[PDB]
DNA sequence: TTCATCATGCATCTGATTGGCGGGT
DNA sequence: AAACCCGCCAATCAGATGCATGATG
């Protein structure tokens, strides 16, 4: 049950919880109205489906969790129990999936 | 080295964020003056923790 | 359109981070802010891709499958395919 | 024509925002 | 040593949610 071991099985657990636990499609960790406001921030975006922020609510939950666990691995390796910004910056550089954040988290 | 799948969309977003900085031209220590005041005004324990009236 | 409409609330982001870490763990305020900025761009980045596809196809509504298609196109196939299972449940 | 589903405005009320201190980093 | 800084607490009120309406395709 090491940090790298829970990251290795991460998507196995995500899919298990998706397939088993009975979801609440109103109650989320993130508010749907703010997700929609972020989408509406783009001038090109016109109308948004009710389903879209709901997908982003779960997607962003998975995203924050995955990146936090990646950043935590870098914190453990420096024997710190406080997660720093540099731990997140280190995690982004380990996968090209995070290249879209190049301008958000420089260096 | 750039994610070929994300290259076009990254530069589309960079231009889009540049417009939005130009438009929103005007982070802060606090967002709201009313909530800042509430917290400052509020009674605290000796430890600095907020408490009930 | 307010200027804080771009970002999700920091407390909600910080709670998800807290749940992802061991009970004893601490999170720097810059790490909370950095994560808030990252996850907000995640939404904007994907939504922009879905948005432009809807424009070329003369559709006004950015719908659920447009988000999944965009996620696959941009290399979030794990997110696209996981949320496809989640979507079929919601519709069920 | 009808149906499914969007934005908008409004009422209700809820949880995000908030900072001084101490002890762990 | 000695800076540095994040979890702890709960009340106000910015805003999230949910419903009615009209628009849209
Ligand atoms: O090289 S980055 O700017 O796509």
């Amino acid at each position: 049950g090491t940090a790298r071991d829970i990251l290795t099985t991460y998507w196995q657990h995500i899919i298990n919880h998706l397939e088993s636990d009975n979801h609440d499609y109103k109650i989320h960790q993130l508010p749907l109205a703010r997700i929609k406001k972020v989408m509406k921030a783009d001038p090109e975006v016109k109308m948004i489906s009710a389903e879209a922020p709901i997908l982003f609510a779960k997607g962003c939950d998975i995203f924050i969790t995955e990146l936090t666990m990646r950043a935590w691995i870098h914190a453990e390796d420096n024997k710190r129990r406080t997660l720093q910004r540099s731990d997140i910056a280190a995690a982004l550089s380990k996968s090209d999936m995070f290249d879209f954040l190049i301008d958000i988290v420089p260096r | 080295y750039v994610n070929a799948k994300q290259f076009h969309r990254i530069l589309k977003r960079r231009v889009a964020r540049q417009k939005l900085e130009e438009q929103l031209r005007l982070r802060k220590p606090y967002l709201h003056e009313s909530r800042h005041n509430h917290a400052m005004r509020r009674p605290r324990g000796p430890g600095g923790r907020f408490l009930t009236a | 359109m307010k200027e804080q409409d771009r970002w999700l609330p920091i407390a909600n982001v910080a709670r998800i981070m807290k749940l992802a870490l061991p009970e004893n763990a601490k999170i720097a305020k810059e790490a909370k802010e950095c994560m808030q900025e990252c996850v907000s761009e995640f939404i904007s980045f994907i939504t922009s891709e879905a948005s432009e596809k809807c424009q070329q196809e003369k559709r006004k509504t950015v719908n659920g499958e447009d988000i999944l298609f965009a996620m696959t196109s941009l290399g979030f196939e794990n997110y696209a395919e996981a949320l496809k299972i989640y979507l079929s449940k919601y519709r069920e």
